[PDB]
């Protein structure tokens, strides 16, 4: 589609495999903001956005957070906190005509810069001056849309390019686009190294009836510490307790007198670790 | 008008040989060349679109190269199913889709 | 469509909102803590427009709507959201009819008085045409009967980040012509993933005219201090900018304050306008000579 | 897996017209360009005409300008080629090829062909 | 220099603009209009940039 | 086949003059031209390999330029040891190492 009519495809309920995308060599630009492409396999996302459009060659750099430009301001705007990846490739073999492909339009003038991630469809005649247009193009009446002159004979920097950007959003929702990872059997009441839909961490998975949790998944404490989590496979309320901490204090007389010590682990009920309590 | 030329006329090789078919364009076409394998008994097929891009569905034994006014096509083995006529087509100039002459390949 | 004009002209009434309109802002479980959050909330003791006779005009949709209704026969069926509502722009439709909950995002042709007539319901004359349909959704099957007040239903609608969020709650009440003074927590119900542009909305009603009324309130960004009990449910809340005592409670992070003097915020006089003073020179800079030169 | 079968080959006098068709079944016909190719009995391939994915851009070879009118029918996956004022040099073999893109003038070339239908221009 | 040179070997004309800002009266300003002056009123003033 | 052409035929100058010898290629050769100074009494030598790269061992007075289908060679002084015949050779097309005709230079 065109710049001012960029498509947006909803992606959900996926066993998403990004390895085939990474290993493909048909993409000239492969840049990701905030996520390592090799690490895309294990992560789980609640939703994925795929936006596709076609722009000029020199504007591939303009697609980035905190960037300014005609298309950046009047056609397409990226949030400053954007996370995801950007994919773009040349399309001379498909989107070029010797007579000039006139099917691609982009906006020239508008009242003010548009907010990030919003679409403009209205094709009203721009009022560049004071003379009322009244739907009639003329002086002080510029049509905001211009058509790209894409031809196979044009320069490399001017060539048409197809742009597809992937944006990943994460929040406290059940993730539905996960990667090809096998879920293992559950083991509780032991110090394990769990992973609940990307929620990494260590601890012991005791069974606790914390509350009903009719629609909630996570449980938090004073700090950003997930206390209780809801299983993704079945529906039960597990409880996270960190492993045992403490300190090793050494009780010793003077090394001049003798060579003996006595170790003290404070705040440790060492039924699990001449034993004293 | 653009003239599209074929340097070889007829080639012969073996089942374990390696030959190169070259196609020269009078005017620059900027890597926009295509190669077709026209079996005389059935419909022709496509091997390489663009200068050096290999279409899915044919063995990776074939390999193309060249840009501007000089191009080349090579076959690494010439297996017993590769006897056919090969054409080079340009898709960049105003005369639409000018084909070059044939190049018969009989292995013996 | 069908026009009904036997509607007496009444100015909308007003009522005190009291402390209604507090919902769970997220899906994380917290218990026995005092959490301060910033979100679109209904201000405490706000002004609520009161409608009754058949009264269902077009109402704006600025940032959210607190929709409340107390009835005995469930006259209200659903809601209509949109901008033009004449197949010129995409519009939202919700109908909780006698069959089930149906949600559609198709472009309809709405007349000047979309309404349902009815004991059995036969007349379905809310719209005439529908085209370019995009989304649909139906909930689980359930049947509901068509025949002072006993129950109160309150809803909150939000439209942000291309998501249509609906929060709901249903509680019994013994009041008739007054809104209850108390607290009720609203839990999320559905989160429609559809990016519609909504500015106006209207309500549907289901000849015989019934005695019922619904209340409308508007949300705006406010800071709230929420209290969770031992079971993780909201028990009390403080509108944090209602009055200076509320500001003191926010600073101390508690619902009780001892005798003393406390510092809450800082007062700052705001500017009224701006002035620009530049010298009045009108000659243009010689940029043509620099650029349009022949020999460098 | 795609099928391209033509018709309309026969014997006609010089200056007389005859009508071609070509049936496509193995793909989606509504979003690809189509071409006609000519194979002389004792010469190589030659391009004749092409049409876009929709009836917008149409190009003809220099030697067949003003004589051929390539049509298209997206409803039943079938294209046409009306040849008028045939001469003796038009007794070649005509193929019904398919373009990889959606435009009549692109580096995209012909991926799939079909068995031709032989025509003769003689008395 | 010749017209037959390669693209990388062609002559190029270079013009560089440099701005200096310091404790001096600004003399090269943009096309900005000047409004009236109001006294005894909290305002956002802009005096020579 | 590629045809390689010499615009001048015979030139005359002085000990303090400056002349330019130009060589045109029918087809683009992409800056792959060579210049040789063939003294008629002994073996020829090389002056400039490539378009404008000067070989070590000869004075920097000579200078070459050109790319594509247009090339030029110039001598700044034409000193009394520069009377010879100059050839332009292409090394880019399929016919290997096609030489252009001579260009006699007699200073008088
Ligand atoms: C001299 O420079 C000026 C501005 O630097 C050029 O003026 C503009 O040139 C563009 C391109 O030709 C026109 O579209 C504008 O209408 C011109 N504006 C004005 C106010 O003249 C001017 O073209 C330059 N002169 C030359 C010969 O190139
Ligand atoms: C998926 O998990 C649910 C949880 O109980 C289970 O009922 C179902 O059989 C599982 N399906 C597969 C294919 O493992
Ligand atoms: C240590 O653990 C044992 C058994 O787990 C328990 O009986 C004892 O009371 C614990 N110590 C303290 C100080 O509570
Ligand atoms: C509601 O608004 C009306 C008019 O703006 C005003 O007269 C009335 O006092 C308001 N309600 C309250 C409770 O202040
Ligand atoms: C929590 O729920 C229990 C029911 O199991 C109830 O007895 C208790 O009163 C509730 N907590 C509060 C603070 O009301």
């Amino acid at each position: 589609a065109s710049v001012y009519a960029w498509n947006r495809k909803r992606i959900s309920n996926c066993v998403a495999d990004y390895s085939v995308l990474y290993n493909s060599a048909s993409f000239s630009t492969f840049k990701c903001y905030g996520v390592s492409p090799t690490k895309l396999n294990d992560l789980c996302f609640t939703n994925v956005y795929a936006d596709s459009f076609v722009i000029r060659g020199d504007e591939v750099r303009q697609i980035a957070p905190g960037q300014t430009g005609k298309i950046a301001d009047y056609n397409y705007k990226l949030p400053d906190d954007f996370t995801g990846c950007v994919i773009a490739w040349n399309s001379n073999n498909l989107d070029s005509k010797v007579g000039g492909n006139y099917n691609y339009r982009y906006r020239l003038f508008r009242k003010s810069n548009l907010k990030p991630f919003e679409r403009d469809i209205s094709t009203e005649i721009y009022q560049a001056g004071s003379k009322p247009c009244n739907g009639v193009e003329g002086f002080n009446c510029y049509f905001p849309l211009q058509s790209y002159g894409f031809q196979p004979t044009n320069g490399v920097g001017y060539q048409p390019y197809r742009v597809v950007v992937l944006s990943f959003e994460l929040l406290h929702a059940p993730a539905t686009v996960c990667g090809p990872k096998k879920s293992t059997n559950l083991v509780k009441n032991k110090c394990v190294n769990f992973n609940f839909n990307g929620l990494t961490g260590t601890g012991v998975l005791t069974e606790s009836n914390k509350k009903f949790l009719p629609f909630q998944q996570f449980g938090r404490d004073i700090a950003d510490t997930t206390d209780a989590v809801r299983d993704p496979q079945t529906l039960e309320i597990l409880d996270i307790t960190p492993c045992s901490f403490g300190g090793v204090s050494v009780i010793t007389p003077g090394t001049n007198t003798s060579n003996q010590v006595a170790v003290l682990y404070q705040g440790v009920n060492c039924t699990e670790v001449n034993v004293f309590q | 008008d653009i003239q599209m030329t074929q340097s070889p006329s007829s080639l012969s090789a073996s089942v374990g040989d390696r030959v190169t078919i070259t196609c020269r364009a009078s005017q620059s076409i900027s890597s926009y060349l295509n190669w077709f394998q026209h079996k005389p008994g059935k419909a022709p097929k496509l091997l390489i679109y663009g200068a050096s891009s290999l279409q899915s569905g044919v063995p990776s034994r074939f390999s193309g190269s060249g840009s501007g006014t000089d191009f080349t096509l090579t076959i690494s083995s010439l297996q017993p199913e590769d006897f056919a006529t090969y054409y080079c087509q340009q898709s960049y100039s105003t005369p639409p889709y000018t084909f070059g002459q044939g190049t018969k390949l009989e292995i013996k | 469509c069908v026009n009904l004009r036997t509607r007496t002209q009444l100015p909308p009434a007003y009522t005190n909102s009291f402390t209604r309109g507090v919902y769970y802002p997220d899906k994380v479980f917290r218990s026995s803590v005092l959490h301060s959050t910033q979100d679109l909330f209904l201000p405490f003791f706000s002004n609520v427009t009161w409608f009754h006779r058949f009264d269902n005009p077009v109402l704006p949709f600025n940032d959210g709507v607190y929709f409340a209704s107390i009835e005995k026969s469930n006259i209200i069926r659903g809601w209509i959201f949109g901008t033009t509502l004449d197949s010129k722009t995409q519009s939202l439709l919700i109908v909780n009819n006698a069959t089930n909950v149906v949600i559609k995002v198709c472009e309809f042709q709405f007349c000047n008085d979309p309404f349902l007539d009815v004991w059995m319901e036969s007349e379905c004359g809310v719209y005439s045409s529908a085209n370019n349909c995009t989304f649909e959704y139906v909930s689980q099957p359930f049947l509901m009967d068509l025949e002072n007040f006993k129950n109160l239903r309150e809803f909150v609608f939000k439209n942000i980040d291309g998501y249509f969020k609906i929060y709901s709650k249903h509680t019994p009440i013994n009041l008739v012509r007054d809104l209850p003074q108390g607290f009720s927590a609203l839990e999320p119900l559905v989160d429609l993933p559809i990016g519609i542009n909504i500015t106006r909305f209207q309500t549907l009603l289901a000849w015989t005219a019934g005695a019922a009324a619904y209340y409308v309130g508007y949300l705006q960004p406010r800071t709230f201090l929420l209290k969770y009990n031992e079971n993780g449910t909201i028990t009390d809340a403080v509108d944090c900018a209602l009055d200076p005592l509320s500001e003191t409670k926010c600073t101390l992070k508690s619902f009780t304050v001892e005798k003393g003097i406390y510092q809450t915020s800082n007062f700052r006089v705001q500017p009224t306008e701006s002035i620009v003073r530049f010298p009045n020179i009108t000659n243009l800079c010689p940029f043509g000579e620099v650029f349009n030169a022949t020999r460098f | 897996e795609v099928q391209l079968v033509e018709s309309g080959g026969g014997l006609v006098q010089p200056g007389r017209s005859l009508r071609l068709s070509c049936a496509a079944s193995g793909f989606t016909f509504d979003d690809y360009a189509m071409h006609w190719v000519r194979q002389a009995p004792g010469k190589g391939l030659e391009w004749v005409s092409g049409i876009s994915w929709n009836s917008d851009s149409i190009d003809y070879a220099d030697s067949v300008k003003g004589r051929f009118t390539i049509s298209r029918d997206n409803a039943k996956n079938s294209l046409y080629l009306q040849m008028n004022s045939l001469r003796a040099e038009d007794t070649a073999l005509y193929y019904c090829a398919k373009d990889r893109g959606y435009e009549i003038l692109t580096p995209a070339s012909f991926d799939y062909w079909g068995q031709g239908t032989l025509v003769t221009v003689s008395s």
